[PDB]
RNA sequence: GCUCCACACAGAUGGAUACGAAUAAGGCGUCCUUGUGGCGUCGCUGAACCAUAGCAGGCUAGCAACGGUGCACUUGGCGGAAAGGCCUUGGGUGCUUGCUGGCGAAUUGCAAUGCGUGGGGAUAAAUCAUUUGUAUACGACUUAGA
RNA sequence: GCAGUCAAGCGCGACAUUGCUAUACCGAAGCAGAAUUCGGUA
RNA sequence: AGAACUGGCGAUGCGGGAUGAACCGAACGUAGAGUUAAGGUGCCGGAAUACACGCUCAUCAGACACAAAAGGUGUUAGUUCAUCUAGACAGCCGGACGGUGGCCAUGGAAGUCGGAAUCCGCUAAGGAGUGUGUAACAACUCACCGGCCGAAUGAACUA
């Protein structure tokens, strides 16, 4: 019987999907290839569009989502094993895509749209007000 | 710089293991041990059950000895519960016997009045000898310790006069 | 973005907290401190030690009432440090400084409301992992505070009954979510998720 | 002289008041710390001196003492003092129903034009 | 942002001497002007020929065949500081030449204090197979499944007040 | 302080929306042998949650809920660090845009946001006067006299 | 100081070297005790 | 101290430099809009708590050329050599001999209180001995090899 908690982290390693924070291609998905250095990471991302490059990874940000890639892939093979994981699908999954397109939907909204939320609004509150306290 | 050094500690099927944030416990035959490493800055693993890993990630020589360290101190409290420690100090006097009475109190050292007391942090046992046993190996060593340099021969010549207590043997309970 | 901000000094950096108060102050933003004992700053504890007695030995001859004053309070050295980084000596200084409270722990009625963090001041996110770092309360208490004793005291009594409080607010916003739940799926719950809501 | 006793400036309160009071004992019971006296006179004591291995060990010893007149003392009323950061503080007050003429008079300065509306 | 270029001088070629050795080097430089004038430098230092009687032929920038392959660079510097000159080899595991080289740069102005003032670029070339590589550090990622978290992330505040005493997770 | 007479009138405009602790770790739900436990789940900023419709926010008729909310009461609890605020039982009185109708907007003309003093009546206290020293050069101070 | 050997380096040049001209508390001493000497805190 | 030639001052305001005679830009009518120099961008102080690479814990750092030749088991980078899967450094175990107790010195000194040479036989390895120690032997030993061990290590220099 052993115990270690609290000891999950997001490894830096090939096929580690990442999602860019600055530049360019900020808010597209990229695929880490090979590691540079402990500063520089190459990444490819031709399925969502930003070409390969070496990267800062302090203008990138980890994702929990992984998959298995050969180390030093080129641009085709690494869009043939993010179509095969289907890593795409377990993005939109997740909480953090969802937060993203919920921000962006928001930003997106017009005046007429918020009114029309604002009603919907008003009226779950009473229903859930309604359900409460009973 | 190292980007990943890693040190390996051995679990006995007869103890276990409880690892959370850098506080760390142990639990054996003998009792149970804990320690606070919240300042040494380590992280642990549960590679198989048996064996946990101590690693640093882009550390120096700085942080590589807190490293190597964490894996000497582990080890140390796991020989503690297992097996645990046992020190021995020696009583040695040429005119004035020397009594001890267990606090620890030391009367009639070299003919002086006052009585030395050493507080007990760990376990007194017995030839002229004292025998200290206790799970954690830094109580009783410190107890050994203090109990040595209560016996100062202030004023004195070191080579001529022997009077007092010393640590003479150290080893396991078992 | 409110009338007025209270900030929570523990596990802050003076000198950035003390800056960034201060040009909030010189915009005439209201900022209430908290927890100054519990404020920490760079370097091992006997640097800042040995600061402490460098600037206070230099007392007037003449008049040492009317020369330099040492205050031991961790809110005193906090609004020291504070005060120079205001000009001060002028009605525009003076004014700001009006706007700032310094408190050690957290009194009432501050205690029943929010409190902010500076991210930018925070000793965890700005100092290197492993470097010593000194705390302010205990260099208080090094240097002449006698109060330390009796703000833990009644600092932990501050966390009790507001534990207590925070679990009636989980068990509250456990039947909100159960009712937010039952009350999903519905036609106005799916156009606002389709609007985003 | 004692830089400790300075700077030699009057007194402002012709009584003294006490800067500290003896440690609180949380197993012992209610029992009084400090008294009020009046100094009165000076005279010249004498005694054995019982203390061992002394120059005058059971023998005569002769000093000067001092007589304080020490009437006994009434009270009137109960204060409490909690802690706070700031220091103790006098929180509540209650006095007893009934008071000496003399408590009465000390809140006076012209107790005898005033009303003695105590 | 650092540039490499090459540039060739034959000395004004006079009389008797038609076609000279036609010096050939390769020159890193953020614009041609310095290229030309680190050129004429370090013809002026190596060689006995100055601008007085030099010539460019021409000068050409040199791109790097794989701009998306990682390599690990072999660079010989010569540099001069306030002791006496003497030469440097340094290894750089980097993508193209001009990032090794820049990389280079920084570091020699971080830790050596040298700066582009007095540092040469005798050779850069790529290292083929691991095993070649005389550098632990660059040895450090070159081993098989390398795997390593980042720690005490930094992240950066949009706002001075955050309602959230945000952790550094990664 | 009580009473009668004469006279004046450094910066709100949605909500400062309450745990603690670690940051080489943490919360939330759930389950069990009740442990530094198992599973799921979340951060990567507050770009967040409540509320936000009505001549600056009126009149009035219905439907469905009987919930939400302002008001003075009313039973009780908590808050001494700067408590002075937080609520909580019962009813009453208004709104309810939760839902469906009928009335007015205009001319403002294309915009210059749109609560003590001074004169009396009575009554609590203080200074001097007076006088004792415990204080004393003079100030100042401790006392006594309906 | 004068005169000679030096020689990591740059005919000059390093460590050695040859002739005259208070109280109190700690560490060491062949401290047997006392007494004493040398170093440190102040 | 006194002279010879040469650029600013002096007759000179402005910005920057905590202030400024030997410092930088800029040499001047009264106004509006805009772009800059030196100098700056955490507050006082108008401007990024900008980016990237490395460096430093300093018990009086640091942000200002003499005392600076050297010292440090402080740290980050380089150069010249030695060992190196014929087994790198390190930690333990074993061997660590015979003439011999070399000659002289002897109150006793046998490698280690002293003086002068330092050999053969060897074996994978013995200095007629690098130390602790006894009035002398006794006992341990490092340098020298082997065995258990498993990759780079060591000596000297430069930034």
């Amino acid at each position: 019987d052993s115990i270690v908690k609290a000891s999950n982290w997001r490894l830096v390693e090939v096929g580690r999907v990442v999602l860019i924070k600055k530049g360019q291609s900020a808010g597209k998905l990229a695929a880490i290839v090979e590691i540079i250095d402990q500063k520089k990471v190459l990444i490819d991302g031709p399925k969502a569009g930003v070409p390969r490059q070496a990267i800062n990874l302090g203008q990138v940000v980890l994702t929990p989502l992984t998959f298995a890639l050969p180390r030093g892939a080129r641009t085709a093979t690494v869009s043939k094993k993010w179509a095969a994981a289907a890593v795409c699908e377990k993005w939109a999954a997740s909480s953090w895509a969802k937060k993203i397109a919920q921000r962006e939907r928001r930003a997106a909204l017009t005046d007429f749209e918020r009114f029309q939320v604002m009603v919907l609004r008003k009226q779950k509150r009473y229903t859930v007000k309604k359900a409460l306290a009973k | 710089k190292y980007i990943q050094t890693e040190q390996q500690i051995e679990v006995p099927e007869g103890v276990t293991v409880s690892i959370k944030s850098r506080i760390v416990k142990v639990v054996g035959p003998r009792g149970t041990l804990t320690k606070n490493l919240k300042h040494i800055d380590v992280t642990f693993t549960k590679v198989n059950n048996q064996l946990i890993k101590v690693a640093v990630h882009n550390g120096g020589r700085k942080h590589v000895a807190a490293l190597r360290t964490v894996k000497s101190l582990v080890d140390n409290m796991i020989t503690g519960v297992t097996k645990g420690y046992k020190y021995k100090m020696r009583y040695v006097y040429a005119h004035f016997p020397i009594n001890v009475n267990i606090f620890i109190e030391v009367r009639n050292f070299l003919g002086d009045k006052k009585i030395r007391n050493v507080p007990v942090r760990v376990t007194i046992e017995f030839k002229d000898e004292i025998v200290l046993s206790g799970n954690s190996v830094e109580d009783v060593s410190q107890n050994a310790a203090d109990l040595q340099q209560i016996c100062r021969v202030r004023n004195k010549d070191i080579r001529k006069f022997l009077d007092g207590i010393y640590v003479s043997h150290k080893g396991f309970i078992t | 973005v409110e009338p007025v901000v209270v900030i929570d000094g523990k596990g802050h950096l003076v000198g950035r907290l003390a800056s960034v108060v201060a040009k909030q102050l010189l915009n005439g933003q209201k900022i209430v401190v908290v927890r100054a004992e519990e404020l920490n700053i760079s370097g091992e504890f006997f640097r800042n030690k040995l600061k402490y007695h460098d600037f206070l030995r230099k007392a007037t001859a003449f008049n040492k009432t009317r020369g330099p004053f040492h205050f031991r309070a961790p809110s005193r050295i906090f609004y020291k440090a504070l005060r120079g980084m205001v000009s001060h000596k002028t009605a525009r200084g003076k004014a700001a400084l009006e706007r700032l409270k310094v408190f050690e722990g957290i009194p009432p009625p501050y205690d029943k409301k929010k409190r902010v963090v500076v991210p930018q001041a925070l000793r965890v996110l700005r100092l290197k992992p492993g470097r010593k770092y000194t705390t302010l309360g205990k260099l208080s208490t090094s240097v002449g505070w006698k109060y330390e004793d009796v703000v833990a005291k009644l600092e932990a009594k501050r966390k009790v009954s507001s534990a207590e409080y925070y679990a009636k607010k989980r068990a509250f916003t456990k039947k909100v979510a159960s009712a937010n739940a039952t009350a999903a799926e519905s036609d106005v719950a799916k156009q606002l998720a389709a609007l985003g809501y | 002289g004692h830089l400790g006793f300075l700077p030699r400036k009057r007194a402002a309160s012709i009584r003294a008041r006490v800067k500290a009071f003896p440690k609180d004992d949380r197993s012992k019971p209610v029992a009084l710390t400090s008294f009020l006296g009046y100094k009165a006179g000076m005279t010249t004591i004498v005694r054995d001196l019982d203390r061992p291995g002394s120059k005058f060990h059971k023998r005569e010893v002769v000093e000067a003492v001092t007589v304080v007149d020490t009437p006994p003392v009434v009270v009137v009323g109960v204060v409490g003092y909690v802690e706070t950061p700031r220091g103790l503080r006098s929180l509540t007050t209650v006095w007893a129903e009934h008071l000496s003429d003399e408590v009465k008079r000390r809140f006076y300065k012209n107790w005898y034009k005033s009303k003695k509306k105590a | 942002h650092f540039k490499e270029y090459q540039v060739i001088g034959r000395r004004l070629p006079t009389e008797s001497v038609p076609e000279p050795k036609l010096f050939r080097m390769r020159i890193f430089a953020s614009n041609e002007v310095i290229a030309k004038s680190r050129y004429w430098y370090f013809l002026q230092k190596l060689h006995k020929v100055k601008k007085a009687s030099g010539e460019i032929v021409s000068i050409n920038q040199i791109n790097e065949a794989h701009p998306t392959k990682v390599k690990n660079f072999g660079v010989w510097v010569r540099y001069d500081s306030r002791s006496g000159t003497h030469n440097m080899y340094k290894e750089i595991r980097d993508v193209s030449r001009v990032a090794a080289v820049e990389t280079l740069y920084q570091d020699m102005a971080a830790r050596h204090r040298a700066r582009f003032r007095s540092i040469h670029i005798l050779k850069v070339a790529e290292i083929e197979k691991t095993a070649d590589v005389k550098r632990q550090y660059v040895k450090q990622f070159l081993t098989k499944d390398l795997k390593f978290p980042l720690p005490h992330r930094v992240q950066k505040s949009t706002k001075t007040f955050s309602y959230k005493r945000p952790s550094t997770f990664y």
